[PDB]
């Protein structure tokens, strides 16, 4: 019996997700920040971005 | 019968937010005229 499990690269807003739990959010500090799997280093801001 | 088409084939490639910026991308478009 196999079953391969395909995978689709997130591009989307991401429903299927780890077990991983959230933590709150903080403004205009450098955090290190992980979005859906998506990491990196820097400080988040409001933004006027629509 | 026949018409000439117009600019009108153009659709977001992705689901990527991008601004004032000229990006190259190629894909399966509809051509111009």
């Amino acid at each position: 019996r196999v079953v391969v499990l395909s995978f689709e690269l997130l591009h989307a807003p991401a429903t299927v997700c780890g077990p991983k739990k959230s933590t709150n959010l903080v403004k205009n500090k450098c955090v290190n920040f992980n979005f859906n799997g998506l990491t990196g280093t820097g400080v988040l801001t409001e933004s006027n971005k629509k | 019968a026949y018409t000439n088409s117009f600019t009108r084939g153009v659709y977001y490639p992705d689901k990527v937010f991008r601004s004032s910026v000229l990006h190259s991308t190629q894909d399966l478009f509809l051509p111009f005229f």
